[PDB]
């Protein structure tokens, strides 16, 4: 119990749907589903922080 | 049946906000209709199949509909956008007065939103870009008609009205060069075509799905790309922060992937970060390097990395007997005071340059085939930088004593 | 009575305009207003354009023009209009004696002291800026990590999203930039001329620096060696850690360098495992010699997320190495270091360890000394045109 | 009386950094330092980590 982070970064930005985009990106890359994903976007780069166990 | 969207708007029909109707291009890539942002309503175009909305065109960006009431229709053979008080907020301003019936508005497969006659196109969105160049769109001049088609950024992420940044071709100089302006301030120089690529954007290159070209003929001076795989979306957009970028939708990333971004380097790309007669190099410190044969105009400033005044020749020129230093891998300097003869070559160019006591530098105009054409500069050399792996030769004139063989 | 001293009977108030001034007149400490709020802070006295290099109560603003800084009950405290404490030093001692004195030292250190010594120091609580003589990194005696947190914006000095911090629980101490909890850029290890991920930093005619790694501290410090020159390191609101030197002829704080320097290759892991970023190639991400992309279809569309893997399985005994040039060393989370042995001895040790995937010198001075060994995937790599360092990555003999 | 006025010109001073709280006056001081004269005024803008001085001169 209590979550861990899976980290996926690439060029570009969050946009208005970063969280959902990140969550899809995670699924495509792992064949699993995350609890949720945070997205932030400085330095012309999209940073997905995906909550996984653990 | 008839639930699904059409690609046509006839003279008797209309599109309204309250109806939620849209137009969809044949091939289903683009969708045109009303959208809401920043408390205002707008007519616009986006990619139909992407859940995240990407607006590639806005009709009335500086003329918002005040509220949820809006009506697009043909009026007196003209496309018009009416607000809640039946007042026109936007319209195509016709290029003919003897337009014949039937007049039809139509969204094409390539995203061109077009008003046409039985006689042909009367108006095209392709001629009035917002912040984005689509495949088949022309960036630059239509010479017969004087129309310069250029890009203007959204003011912000939410506000589509005309931003501070524009990306435009300027032909009032030796060579056509693209520039980025922030209002009236010249902030980045893409520079001339070379002609594989533009001098100041070395990342642009042919891809498995797109090819591009620059046409400079009697009819036009313009840039165009085509995407050769219909299922792939690529575009050029100047974003609200002033970066001109190629973006390609990449499914495996679930993102608009930036193939390149310009300016690419805060260090060397901003307009004239180094003064005259010097050049910027990302791998040296200081960034600004005096041209071979030149010295800093103010050394104390130069050592403090104040490069504003630039550099000057160590030795006065004597015209006859002068030589050249060959600079490698260069972004050619700004061509305001430059001339071009594309039909002659490098040797003929040196001769012409030598013979002219005002010529301070020369270069090829085209890099294909081992290089052709002649470009000649007079006066100060501005906005230079080099590259590790791209760019071009530039010969800068020096007095005999300062030449290396 | 000093211009740099505040006794228990004295005070600074907003309305009195009273300030503290460092010996030698470089710094001034007092109240200033921004974003409609009042703050106690420190700036360069002799510069007309105001540069706040330290703010005491950045997350606890005074709402209005009434405020008082003073020693109260042997404590430094900031009182609002209703004589209520809005900020204070929460003291580290129990038997403090009089006189308790607050004092601005020549180096901009704002200090609360006893007859027995320092009780509190601003140098231990930086805002967004490292000044000369300040320590960036760990105090091992106390376990306190001194790090930088940016202003939220140009006008709002409250704790922004960006922090610049040292982490030492790994092979070598490494600096990182975080945006909230997100790891956004990795400055990396000391080499020890410079840090791996900031190639522009170098000794200057007016400043020298070093990285001390001993029993008492793991921290970075620079000194400015010309008293008439101001230089500083600041992480700005946009998240760039920069060296700034005030240049009169430019009338500006001149950026000597800015990190991250390249949006293309510097962001944390823009390229996947077993690959590296190169600003002069297309794609930006290049498989390591002897490696191939894990997913070709993604790789051709410049999706480099999955990275690369070895073309040929390792056989431990008999394996070789490919020598990568001009590299930013990969992250050293799963790395070990042996400073006593050298490159030759390091390779052997690596060869003999079947889990070892790469190695490098720990210091680049003097032709290189020391041994650094990695296991597992190599992450967050990029190269440079003219800087960086040799890295040896393990391959099966056939690919060597 | 009614003669043609002198034509207005723009002088450009760009460098790393930003405008700041007093960009205009900084640019103007920068100009004076560089030319030994006074400009009518200076605009300042700051994208691309660069301070652009646009100085109105005769
Ligand atoms: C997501 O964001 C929230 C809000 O700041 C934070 O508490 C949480 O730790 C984040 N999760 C991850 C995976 O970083
Ligand atoms: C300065 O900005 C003003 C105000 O927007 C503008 O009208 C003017 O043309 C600019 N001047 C220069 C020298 O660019």
């Amino acid at each position: 119990r209590k979550t861990c982070v899976h980290r996926l970064n690439s060029g570009g930005s969050c946009g208005k749907s970063g969280q959902h985009d990140c969550e899809a990106f995670y699924t495509n890359k792992t064949n699993q589903k995350a609890f949720y994903c945070n997205c932030t976007s400085p330095f012309r780069t999209r940073y997905c922080d995906c909550a996984i166990a653990a | 049946a008839a639930a699904a969207a059409l690609s046509t708007l006839s003279s008797t029909e209309s599109l309204t906000i309250s109806s939620n109707r849209t137009l969809v291009s044949p091939g289903n890539i683009f969708e045109l209709g009303f959208f809401r942002t920043n408390s205002r309503w707008y007519l616009g175009m986006w990619y139909k199949k992407l859940s995240g909305r990407t607006y590639v065109w806005v009709a009335n960006r500086d003329n918002p509909l005040s509220n949820s009431i809006g009506t697009l229709k043909i009026s007196n053979m003209n496309l018009v956008l009416l607000d809640h008080s039946n007042k026109s907020v936007w319209s195509t301003n016709l290029t003919r007065e003897n337009v014949r019936s039937p007049v039809v508005a139509e969204l094409l497969a390539n995203g061109n939103f077009v008003v046409r006659d039985p006689s042909g196109f009367l108006w095209q969105s392709f001629d009035y870009p917002t912040d984005t160049l689509l495949p088949e769109m022309k960036l630059g001049y239509d010479l017969k008609t004087g129309l310069n088609r250029f890009l203007v950024s959204w003011r912000s992420s939410d506000d589509p009205s005309s931003g501070d940044f524009s990306y435009k071709l300027d032909i009032q100089r030796g060579l056509p060069e693209f520039y980025t302006f922030k209002d009236n301030t010249l902030v980045h120089r893409t520079g001339p075509w070379n002609g594989i690529r533009f001098s100041g954007i070395p990342e642009e290159q042919q891809l498995s799905y797109m090819v591009y070209n620059f046409t400079e003929n009697s009819e036009e001076v313009a840039y165009t790309f085509l995407v050769t795989n219909n299922s792939i979306y690529s575009r050029l957009t100047i974003n609200f922060s002033g970066f001109f970028e190629r973006l390609t939708w990449t499914p495996s990333l679930v993102i608009w992937n930036p193939i390149w971004s310009s300016p690419a380097s805060f260090q060397c790309d901003p307009y004239m970060i180094c003064g005259p007669g010097s050049y910027c190099d990302v791998n040296t410190l200081p960034l600004c390097n005096c041209i071979q044969g030149f010295k800093p105009l103010n050394v104390q400033e130069w050592d403090m990395r104040d490069h504003t005044r630039g550099c000057i020749r160590r030795t006065r020129l004597s015209c006859r007997g002068d030589g050249f230093t060959r600079m490698k891998n260069m972004k050619l300097p700004e061509t305001t005071m430059a001339t071009v003869d594309r039909s002659i070559g490098v040797k003929e160019c040196e001769k012409k340059c030598l013979s002219d006591c005002n010529c301070t530098a020369f270069a090829n105009a085209d890099i294909r085939d081992g290089g052709t054409g002649c470009v000649i500069w007079t006066g100060r050399l501005d906005d230079m930088r080099n590259y590790a792996v791209s760019g071009q030769d530039l010969y800068v004139r020096l007095a005999a004593a300062d030449v290396v063989e």
